[PDB]
């Protein structure tokens, strides 16, 4: 993080923000989102533990909370379930048969298919219902009849996750009793794009990197080069295509969501590059933020034309996001708007971020903690209207989590007023994210508190020098935070645990770096 | 020991396998008496070509990549003087030598063709000028009169 | 005065003999989704009989018999199996227990696999020695009467290879990948299990594929600062990635479309001749088959120059392949001389074959007639005792495919008297092949025969001319035959089917064509 006796220059700020952006993909991107630490001698897995765990999961849904499930959906849920299964108006017979062959004893596969997607409906109905819908559709007395947890918690104390993240795997579950892998069919694909707008790929990473691996080797498998409605065929095969088409951006949608480095088969790359009429909105804007944050983890940085490249076409996409009409009593249309809008405002942000860190344009901190204000009074807004299910869509998780370590680690070096105001914005708005991400927001704040401390060893301990290289303990922490996360996603160890009987065999600056990493550990925002 | 080159017309030609195995489809062929059909091959032509390993069995040819020491080899002694045959049994002797993929054969036995066809006269390439058809009439008109003037 | 349609035939028979007897008859399972079955119980008590089915001096005769028989399939996989012997033990120690880690269930996934790789490649009469006919019987209630010899020992591999399977999914190996996945999928390849179930091994592989790129391993050459154990392990795990390029290329299709090899061993690319020639010899003669059968599909000829390339390398690993050391105390190495021999005998034809048919050079109707009656000799004389089971191997079932079709097809249409005599050799040869293929040995009788019929059919009508091109009902039929399995291989009706309420909607020799499509149906050979 630095490219003897003390010294006062700057040369530690240039080299230091370009550190920055491999800090933010090694800890806010991949170690604390896509790195789940296993161990296969310690994990038990069978068929007799989750086969009951799911009988119990569907005798307690009983029929009418369903369909009230999936009113709520339908009236409440239309920019995330438009992506993937189009309309929810078709699904209400998926859900009338499945509560009419709920009794019989053989199952067909094309039927446990449907009733795989509908409980992905389920988990995606689970995951975003406020507390107050919740707490009158379902009862809180059988979960704890049956789990044994202490009985005095309501739902919003860590009891929605836990019935969502069960949900899930009754869904998971069912496309388990299919045998998906020997009968491909986009159902899968479908509920699996269903699953991915929750935190489902966040609590089982590598899970869901497989499962979208076969949602690539299953729509790979129909042979659609061209989306577009041609003349000649059926108009149900253009129907087809059409769905199809707005199957495939959800999918290099959630994509690009999970790229890491446990996720190696890309379907992204077939596709062409920038450089109904809504749906491709989110996907020209998740495939600017693409080409954006392409540039953390490679060390060529970006040129000036194509950052305003990006510039011009974020303008152009910042009239159209604002240009969207939307009905105050139709809630759809309001979710709608504040996904195109909180998107658009998260690429302008990293936009920005970009051009303060590999360039330092002048008058450009300004605009970052502008469009941080912007995202700030996006996500405060939602508690004022009664639509608090709004801040529950991992987006802003990804950009909270982005925009407060941005805003720590710019307040530890350098120093502003209005940097710490909204720093302080920040924080109080990181306590007061919604309950339903669980672990993620603990370990966020907790990254949150740690560059907080990070920022008293920089001022209680003098920077050194070397003339041109300059020592530091706190430039010493935050290259072992990188280099311990690259040792946990490290896969070497695992395939020399399963290649068999092969086991591994392997001043004061030194002291203060041993004791910060011995009181607040790097490790303890993995799971 | 010995293998049997059985020819196309029937006859049985018992080779000496160190001598034999300079044919690579053979030596390839014995990794299962051992006889082996040669079907488009005469018998007096197999003959040639085994009474021509008979003498290259002790002789060291180049290593059948080469620019220099297969295009810029000459023929031996004996491979010019044991050439010296009918021109279709000749052409026949190459084709043996591409089927049973003796190189070396094929390396000697057709430099000979190169050096017929270069080092020709000049009268006999006036001579055979649309043996095969190769030009239109008009065009074959036009190359006549462009060289009309001389002769 | 010859026969002028037959070069424009062969250039259809280069086509023909990708859509039938490559992807129409191995790689196509036609299911419906209404019809199949989907439970957890009907298989939770019958793969518990077939573990309950063997014992433990069974299983150590099994792991003897791979351990003397068989050092050609699981050495480049699993490595040697006097490290697996540990594990036999461990599993039978720990059969009674109730609490499996996931370390201990995919060391009993790959040794199922083992297990089921060794019941394939079992002679009769030495099964017969280890196992028992009559419990079998009373279990499955079926004809009691039906030794081992006349199909039950298919029976009891496929129900091991559900068995290893079963296992497998109890690891919930989409959430926890590790190499143990790979090898034994690596182990199951050996088998007919990518041709009994021709979309779960594509689904399988590629999660093999998804686990192998999750080590992010390009380089196998062991570096100068590595571990001594790591260095080890990138060997073993180069071997294994060369067998996953060789078990992955033999599944390449329309329904596989995630592939892992990407290199050239002629003439961007990413990882060859990097690796010492130990079993990526294996690899290396199916690349040079690679290079020859990426111009069925395709519609343009190869270039002479590669064709040339081929016979080079064809020649230098005949005398690499004679090279190898002659240990006939081990019964395993003439097993890997019959591979490494077969398949250059198998790329020695096919090469041929594109000679005779795209550019008709020096008596290449001669070489295929020769290379022909090598892949005979080959394996008639594996007839003899003690290495009969060498033509249980998969690639005989394909070559002898490839080679009896050719030769069928090119019956028909040249009145020759070594081709003749040629496939009266390959009838009596094809009627010989081991019985452990089951119904695709039987689908291949069934398409020679109709070729033979399609013979007899050819002399029969006389030929239509029309002076620019030919008429035939033996030409419509082969025509047809293609847009048949085209429609049978096309995912898209399906798609329709599956999307939700969407319904699929689109003289002289018409009658003798719709005859002999009525008595002799091309669809006969995909069930
Ligand atoms: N005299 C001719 N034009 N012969 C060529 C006929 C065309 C045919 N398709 C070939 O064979
Ligand atoms: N394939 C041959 C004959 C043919 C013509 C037209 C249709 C079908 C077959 C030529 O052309
Ligand atoms: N193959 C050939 O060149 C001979 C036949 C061709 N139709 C001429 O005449
Ligand atoms: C076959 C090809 N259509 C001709 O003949
Ligand atoms: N391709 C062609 O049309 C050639 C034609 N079959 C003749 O004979
Ligand atoms: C080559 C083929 O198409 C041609 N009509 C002759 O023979
Ligand atoms: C030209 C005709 O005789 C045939 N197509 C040849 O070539």
């Amino acid at each position: 993080m630095f490219n003897i006796t003390a010294s006062s220059s700057k040369e530690y700020l240039p080299d230091l923000l370009l550190f920055w952006q491999n800090y933010e993909y090694w800890i806010t991107n991949i170690g604390l989102y896509k790195t789940k630490q296993r161990d296969l001698t310690r994990t038990p897995a069978n068929l007799d533990t989750d086969t009951e765990e799911c009988m119990f999961w569907m005798n307690y849904l009983q029929k009418d909370q369903s369909f009230q499930l999936m009113n709520f959906a339908m009236e409440n849920l239309g920019a995330l379930y438009f992506g993937s299964i189009g309309d929810i108006s078709e699904l209400y017979l998926r859900v009338e048969q499945y509560w009419d062959r709920r009794a019989d004893k053989n199952h067909s596969v094309d039927g446990k298919y449907w009733d795989a997607l509908i409980w992905s409906v389920f988990t995606m109905c689970i995951y975003y219902m406020p507390v107050e819908k919740l707490a009158e559709i379902f009862s809180v007395y059988p979960l704890h009849e049956y789990l044994g947890s202490n009985k005095r918690l309501n739902w919003e104390d860590g009891m929605q996750l836990v019935m969502c993240q069960n949900f899930a795997r009754c869904s998971l579950f069912q496309l388990k009793q299919c045998d998906f892998m020997a009968h491909p069919d986009i159902r899968l694909v479908q509920a699996y794009l269903i699953l991915a707008t929750t935190t489902f790929p966040y609590d089982e990473p590598l899970l869901a990197n497989s499962l979208l691996t076969q949602c690539i080797h299953t729509f790979k498998n129909f042979h659609v080069d061209d989306f577009r409605p041609l003349l000649n065929d059926d108009p149900v095969e253009s129907i087809a295509k059409v769905t199809l088409g707005r199957i495939f951006y959800r999918l290099c949608g959630c994509d690009y969501l999970q790229s890491g480095p446990r996720k190696p088969i890309a379907l992204h790359t077939e596709v062409s590059s920038l450089l109904n009429s809504t749906e491709v909105l989110y996907w020209k804007i998740i495939s600017l933020d693409r080409d954006l944050d392409q540039y953390l983890n490679k060390s060529s940085k970006p040129p000036l034309k194509t950052l305003d490249a990006i510039r011009r076409e974020l303008d152009i996409f910042q009239y159209k996001v604002d240009s969207l009409e939307e009905d105050f009593r139709s809630n759809n249309s309001r979710f709608q708007k504040f996904i195109a809008l909180f998107q658009i405002s998260t690429v302008s942000w990293k936009l920005f971020k970009m051009y303060l860190i590999y360039y330092d344009t002048a008058d450009s901190l300004l605009k970052v903690i502008h469009y941080s204000k912007v995202i700030i009074s996006l996500i405060v807004n939602n508690f004022h209207a009664k639509s608090e299910f709004f801040n529950r869509h991992p987006m802003v998780m990804q950009t909270i989590t982005r925009v407060v370590s941005f805003i720590s680690f710019y307040q530890i070096f350098v120093e502003s007023a209005a940097v710490k105001q909204l720093l302080v914005d920040l924080t109080e708005l990181t306590a007061n994210l919604p309950t339903i991400f669980g672990s993620k927001l603990d370990k966020l704040v907790y990254l949150t508190e740690r560059l907080s401390k990070l920022k008293l060893l920089w001022d209680k301990v003098q920077l050194l020098d070397s003339g041109d290289s300059f020592y530091h303990p706190v430039f010493k922490i935050l290259q072992n935070d990188i280099k311990i996360i690259e040792l946990k996603n490290d896969e070497m160890f695992s395939l020399i645990k399963g290649l068999g009987s092969l086991v591994p065999l392997n001043s004061d600056f030194r002291t203060i770096v041993e004791e910060f990493q011995s009181e607040y550990n790097i490790s303890d925002i993995l799971s | 020991s010995n293998v049997v080159l059985v020819s196309g017309e029937g006859e049985r030609f018992t080779v000496d396998k160190k001598i034999a195995e300079r044919s690579l489809l053979l030596k390839n062929y014995l990794n299962d008496e051992i006889v082996m059909p040669v079907p488009n091959v005469r018998s007096s032509v197999l003959q040639k070509v085994i009474e021509w390993a008979e003498h290259h069995r002790d002789s060291n040819f180049p290593d059948e990549d080469d620019d220099d020491s297969r295009k810029s080899a000459p023929v031996d002694s004996w491979d010019r003087e044991f050439l010296k045959v009918d021109q279709e049994m000749l052409y026949e002797i190459i084709l043996a030598a591409n089927y049973l993929n003796i190189k070396p054969l094929l390396d000697a036995g057709c430099k000979v063709v190169a050096e017929m066809i270069r080092g020709r006269s000049p009268e006999e390439i006036r001579r055979t000028f649309n043996i095969v058809n190769d030009f239109t009439p008009e065009e074959e008109a036009a190359i006549r009169r462009e060289n009309e003037w001389a002769e």
